[PDB]
């Protein structure tokens, strides 16, 4: 559950 | 000529003889072999599922096709046993001459006209409707899953092969469903979901098939919730605790692109109406099948003059049973017309 968070964050701020 | 004894998909177990010829491979893959074939006593095209049957429990798959009965599911004619020395079971079903991918896929190579996305969505949330009503969830909802007559407009739904009657507190696995259909809750890796996937998945459908293209074409799991967040905007705490509660993590706040400026400039508003309220964040939020089917988007369909562009008449669209209906029976008041009564 914590890995999966981490790259999330980690993908939407290129987005964002 | 090929010569098996074959039970009949409906009935009792009542095996006869069955004679086919004219078999070539179609799909290969993990599942097995797809294999079409034509029936000799009358000369009806069919498909084959092949897969490896293990004699000492029932195949899933066949279990359930065989409680299904209704015009927008693919029909089981047949199975039969064949085979070094291993058991493949043979699901024998009807053959319909295209899918919703191939035909989407000319029209992403403009758009298909509206008529035809109230058709076939309409037909896709009927078989919903249909087989969330046993408590199956079918958990492949996806455009090739999607079969078409072309002269008819009749929709089909088939490959029950993933499909699972879901059961409270017996969890199920999140990796399912094709990438670009796969619900939210799924990629946040919950266990518990419901039939709702089934109603995203339909969700994606019918935005792609306003837009011309895959709503959400995410390149990997994590990229896929990416694509999402980017039309939908982040989900709030309280989408991501109905999702899956075991997120207390702080995301990135993405604004919702406006869904008007989503679909293209002459889209019908009732159809973005619909796609908000089937792509939904909170799994419970979103629409039921049957509700789906009474929606206002529909209510073109539901006109005692309604015109089809192949010059002929609508196919059953109002034809609900008592199974179908059970989830909330007095949406009949709505789904069946003045007229059909
Ligand atoms: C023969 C299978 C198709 C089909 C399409 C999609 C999925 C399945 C399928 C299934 F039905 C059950 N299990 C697993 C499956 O996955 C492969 C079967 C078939 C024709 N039409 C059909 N009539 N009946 C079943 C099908 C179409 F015309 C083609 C030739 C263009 C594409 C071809 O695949």
């Amino acid at each position: 559950p914590q890995k999966f968070a981490e790259e999330l964050i980690h993908r939407l701020e290129a987005v964002q | 000529v090929t010569t098996v004894v074959a039970t009949p998909g409906q009935g009792p177990d009542r095996p006869q003889e069955v004679s086919y010829t004219d078999t070539k491979v179609i799909g290969n893959g993990s599942f097995g072999v797809v294999y079409q074939a034509k029936l000799c006593d009358s000369g009806e095209l069919v498909a084959i599922k092949k897969v490896l049957q293990d004699k000492r429990f029932k195949n899933r798959e066949l279990q359930i096709m065989r409680k299904l009965d209704h015009c927008n599911i693919v029909r089981l004619r047949y199975f039969f046993y064949s085979s070094k020395d291993e058991v493949y079971l043979n699901l024998v079903l009807d053959y319909v001459p295209e899918t919703v991918y191939r035909v989407a896929r000319h029209y992403s190579r403009q758009t298909l006209p509206v008529i035809y996305v109230k058709l076939y969505m309409y037909q896709l949330f009927r078989s919903l409707a249909y087989i969330h009503s046993f408590g199956i969830c079918h958990r492949d909802i996806k455009p090739q899953n999607l079969l078409l007559d072309p002269d008819t407009a009749v929709l089909k739904l088939c490959d029950f092969g993933s499909a699972k009657q879901l059961v409270r507190g017996e969890p199920n696995v999140s990796y399912i469903c094709s990438r670009y259909y796969r619900a939210p809750e799924l990629i946040f890796g919950a266990t518990d979901y419901t039939s709702s996937i089934d109603v995203w998945s339909a969700g994606c459908v019918l935005a792609e098939l306003l837009l011309g293209q895959p709503i959400f074409p995410g390149d990997s799991g994590v990229d896929q919730l990416v694509e999402i967040i980017k039309v939908l905007g982040t989900p709030t705490r309280e989408q991501i605790r109905e999702m899956n509660p075991n997120y207390e993590f702080k995301f990135p706040q993405i604004k919702a692109h406006p869904w008007t400026k989503v679909f293209r400039p002459r889209t019908p508003p009732e159809a973005i109406a619909l796609c908000s309220r089937l792509l939904e964040y909170t799994p419970t939020a979103r629409l039921t099948p049957l509700e789906a089917c009474a929606h206002s988007f529909f209510d073109e369909l539901r006109d005692p003059n309604v015109k089809l562009p192949n010059g002929r008449d609508t196919p059953a669209l109002f034809n609900f049973t008592t199974q179908e209906l059970s989830s909330n029976p007095p949406l009949a008041t709505i789904l069946i017309p003045p007229h059909a009564r």
